[PDB]
């Protein structure tokens, strides 16, 4: 009669690659923050009164 | 002169050296000597800020 169809057995498939190397990163981060006056005077004053101008 | 005087003068002297004693102390209070050696922080107040 026959048919057997025997597939070959022996594949040894196919991968896929990359080859890595070497390679110089820099590291940074980003923090969040506010922004401040250099100077701030509170303008406070010193002897009693009214204000006459 | 009597010691008396003496007496009446060098303690006036004496009383006057304390009082200008107490004024150094005032015009030694004004530059903020550190109290304790260490890390600073930040300046809380700026330049133009009145403390009491």
């Amino acid at each position: 009669c026959g048919k057997s169809e025997a597939p070959p057995p022996a594949q040894t498939p196919e991968v896929g690659i990359v080859t890595l190397e070497a390679q110089t990163v820099t590291l940074n981060t980003e923090l969040p923050g506010r922004t401040n006056a250099f100077r701030i005077a509170e303008v406070r004053p010193q002897v009693n009164g009214i204000i006459l101008k | 002169v009597s010691k008396q005087q003496y007496a009446d003068a060098n303690a006036a002297y004496l009383q006057s050296k304390a009082a200008v004693e107490q004024a150094r102390i005032n015009l030694r209070y004004t530059k903020v000597l550190s109290p304790i050696s260490g890390r600073i922080g930040r300046s809380a107040v700026t330049e133009g800020a009145l403390v009491t």
